[PDB]
RNA sequence: GUCGCGGCGCGCCGAGGGCCCGACGCCUGGCGGAGAAUCAGGGUUCGACUCCGGAGAGCGGGCCUGCGAGACGGCCCGCACAUCCAAGGACGGCAGCAGGCGCGGAACUUGCCCAAUGCGCGGCGCGCGAGGCAGCGACGGGGAGCGCGCGAGCGAGGCGGGCCCACAGCCCCCGCCGCGCAGCCGAGGGCAAGGUCUGUGCCAGCAGCCGCGGUAAUUCCAGCUCGGCGAGCGUCGCGCGGCGCUGCUGCAGUUGAAACGCCCGUAGUUGGCCCCCCGCCGCCACGAGGAAACGGGAGCGCUCCAGGCAGGCCCGUUGGCCC
């Protein structure tokens, strides 16, 4: 690195920092401003909505089983995004259009683990938590 | 080109001492490099020195006690208040036992120890380990 | 301006930087049994109080003696620590805080004094006796276990008249 | 088993025809005796006479033993006793009586209902 | 091909044998649970330390403890 | 012309202005600051909510009253959208408090209310959905319990008292009595804790991550057990640290990501020794005068803090001091 160092050089360093700040994938993710418009979720923990067609996405490798997910149109942005169902055999409860909240996969954008092409994860159906429906803690 | 005479002198003195050659030459004598050298001699790191004098830049021949561990410069001078003298001791001095940072104050040019004790802080010319 | 909402909140409970470390984990249970702490939030509550008491001293040590900010604060540091008794009054040193013991804050806790003075003779017995309002400091009955008493007034710890000291005449269910 | 009264200090007031004081009681584990037994004890200790003129208001028992914090107002002048002390404790003291009013929103309702005209 | 999928509905999850908790009262929680832990995992001679520390969920502690 | 200087306007002239140190333009899910978050330093991030200034009351204009407003629970018009409306008319404005509709992930009583705390009219008191008070409320905090022990002990409560309080409540204080009572995450590694025992066939599913299930699962599905934390545990989106992975301190560029193909060149940045004394620069020491809250931080035992600035025979007792 050459580096420009002088008592009167707060210009080179100020422009350089501003321009070279947006080089990181993470920095650009939060500083371009594209991510709030681009994400299906408008930068929120959960989004309400109505359920649409259910989906059976093939897994990759090692995982080798279809993981049932439901594609739901979020009411606020009128856009359809798929949400991975919670625990074992929890999709049978979800059928026709019903109130569904969807949440992040931790990664915040990347698809979780080795199940390919799924960015979001369903957390609720109707008015009862879908992880309680699985345990029959709270179910219709 | 040559902007910092002290860096070319510091690495002149440090490099020579690394080979163990007590007598060393410096391409230009500066009244400020006189300050660092005589504060080095005063602290006892360097031994008797001299400047063979032409009418031009002048060349400095310095004999050494051979004990110098490290010397160096902060380019260009950055001014610190007498309140912040100790943060600069942490970054550029190994220990607070053999700490010496060359400061410049209007009332005489001294090493860091004496200056903060005198409650005056100026610019750090060069590091002295 | 919603005047009654105006207030302040505190964070005595501070969790550590790496949770599942075997040495920290084992010491927790070991300390929990030693001073009879019902919850593990308290040991961290102690850690937060200990740190503040550690930093003040480190900054004070780096100041030269008799520097006014150093002198007044140093005497202050000693005054509060000597009241606690974790710092022996004899030590009287601003630098003496360094090398401090968490066990000493635990020792200061009044629940500890009851076990040591054989008032209840056990930490488990001590918490139960304080729960049943059976130990009073200077006669001021306290049912909260961690009264925490300054050593300067440790000699004034006392028992309670309801059913432990000279029975008032209320033996729990036994009375009826 | 006593209502011993500390009466810790008094403050003289000539301007307001009262002599506000800090009172306190000593209850050695005894139930603090209401306000009436304290009231009799306070007046005798006050040495101003007339149990009604002295007023003990808002007593707080300290947890356990009784050392109630609070105030004693020696309103020897009766008119001041009937006016300066807070009205709410004055009615409970028996200086005056309290009837039944409205929400005061109804008072506002009256002001609003007749506000529109020029004399109705 | 018919490997499986959405038609499969937690076949193993519903096929687990129906089970119930072994009858048991409540060891009191709090410092009493902490004291039970202080004994179960600390001191108490060989109960947690047969030779070297056996381990809390260890098979060797089990059976000697009872189950 | 205005309270007033002014291009502010209105005439009259002369050609000026401002710019790569980025002018002008464009955009902003742009109120700024005191502050807030997380961190050794160095930072980074957010500032709408206490307070402080600025604005604005559906939207644009104009105007009155006044000493001051372009006031909006002043007016009058344009524009939307209303409401009554007997067909002839009128009359709104909740980004004040509740409360609905709408909306979303989500966000408190169509309560009581001037006694206080300040402000209005007013020495012989009244109002103020300001506020005060209660309600609601796992936003969040700060502090207990489910026993201890071999006996007897309490605290969540029931009833009455006291206390309290515009009024009630609450902690508290008293008695008969006392009805002790837990979760939600994991257990192959990071990361702490069973190769126990059951279903199991790369099926379901698990799975932050790295990885497991292909017929004998430490990885799922359950009951065992057990680790952690705890009346709070987890799941998400977020900011900071991690991350010297944004680098000024403090990063790389011969092959990981990276020296313009080459040279001149204007701004820009950088210029060796060198004139002791003067004068300006910059520059430190260092004051004056710089609102708090908040935070650093005297003293102080609410049943202990979190709290607060109180308290008692008292520094003119406080509330010092650094912001």
């Amino acid at each position: 690195s050459g580096k420009t160092s002088g008592l009167y050089t707060a210009r080179k360093l100020r422009t350089i920092r501003r321009i070279q700040r947006w080089a990181d994938k993470r920095y650009r993710k939060a500083h371009l401003g594209t991510w709030l418009k681009a994400n299906p979720l408008e930068g929120a923990c959960m989004a309400r909505g109505i359920v649409t067609q259910k989906i059976g996405i093939s897994a990759k490798q090692p995982n080798s089983a279809v993981r049932k997910a439901v594609r739901v149109q979020l009411t606020k942005n009128s856009k359809k995004i798929t949400a991975f169902v919670p625990r074992d055999g929890s999709l049978t409860y979800i059928d026709n259009n019903d109130e569904v909240l969807v949440a992040g996969f931790g990664r915040a954008g990347r698809a979780v683990g080795d199940i390919p092409g799924c960015r979001f994860k369903v957390i609720k159906v109707a008015g009862i938590g879908l992880l309680a429906l699985f345990l029959r803690k709270r179910e219709k | 080109v040559r902007i910092n005479v002290l860096r070319d002198a510091l690495k002149s003195i440090c490099n020579a001492q690394r080979i163990g050659k007590k007598q060393v030459i410096v391409r230009p004598s500066s009244k400020v490099i006189i300050e660092f050298l005589q504060l080095m001699q005063k602290n006892g790191y360097i031994s008797d020195f001299a400047v063979v004098d032409n009418h031009r830049s002048n060349r400095i021949v310095v004999n050494l006690i051979g004990r110098l561990n490290k010397a160096g410069v902060i380019s260009p001078r950055f001014d610190i208040p007498a309140n912040d003298i100790e943060k600069w001791v942490v970054n550029l001095l190994p220990s607070r036992l053999f700490g010496h940072i060359i400061l410049t104050t209007s009332q005489g040019i001294m090493d860091h120890i004496e200056a903060q004790h005198r409650q005056i802080g100026g610019k750090v010319i060069g590091y002295f380990y | 301006p919603r005047i009654s909402r105006h207030r302040n909140s505190s964070k005595t409970y501070s969790t550590p930087k790496k949770p599942f470390t075997k040495p920290r984990l084992d010491a927790e249970l070991k300390l929990c049994g030693e001073y009879g702490l019902k919850c593990k939030r308290e040991i961290y509550r102690a850690r937060y109080m200990l740190a503040k008491i550690r930093r003040t001293a480190r900054n004070l040590l780096t100041l030269d003696e008799n520097d006014i900010k150093r002198r007044f604060e140093g005497a202050a540091l000693l005054r509060r620590l000597h009241m606690l008794g974790i710092l022996d009054e004899e030590k009287d040193q601003l630098d003496y805080v360094l090398g401090l013991r968490i066990e000493d804050i635990f020792k200061r806790r009044l629940q500890s004094v009851i076990v040591e003075s054989k008032l209840a003779k056990s930490v488990h017995h001590a918490r139960n006796m304080i729960k049943a309002r059976h130990i009073s400091v200077g006669g001021q009955i306290v049912n909260i276990p961690s009264y925490m008493v300054r050593i300067s007034n440790t000699s004034r710890v006392a028992i309670a008249d309801t059913s432990s000291l000279a029975p008032n005449g209320k033996p729990g269910r036994t009375k009826r | 088993p006593e209502i011993t009264v500390k009466v810790r200090k008094v403050l003289n007031n000539p301007l307001l025809q009262r002599q506000q004081c800090v009172v306190d009681v000593l209850h050695p584990g005894c139930t603090y005796e209401s306000k009436e037994a304290i009231k009799a004890k306070v007046a005798q200790q006050l040495k101003v006479a007339d149990q009604k003129n002295i007023v003990l208001y808002g007593f707080k028992t300290s947890f356990g033993g009784g050392h109630t914090v609070g105030f004693c107002n020696a309103y020897q002048n009766m008119d001041a006793l009937m006016k300066y002390e807070p009205g709410f404790r004055k009615i409970r003291c028996g200086l005056i009586e309290a009837p039944k009013p409205v929400s005061r929103k109804q008072l506002k309702n009256l002001k609003n209902r007749r506000l529109k005209k020029r004399g109705t | 091909r018919a490997h499986g999928g959405l038609t499969s509905a937690g076949k193993v999850r519903k096929c687990t044998p129906k089970k119930e908790k072994k009858e048991k009262p409540r060891p009191p929680r709090g410092r009493a649970y902490k004291r039970l832990l202080y004994n179960k995992n600390f001191v108490d001679d060989t109960l947690i330390h047969n030779g070297r520390r056996l381990g809390p969920n260890n098979l060797l502690i089990r059976q000697k403890l009872g189950f």
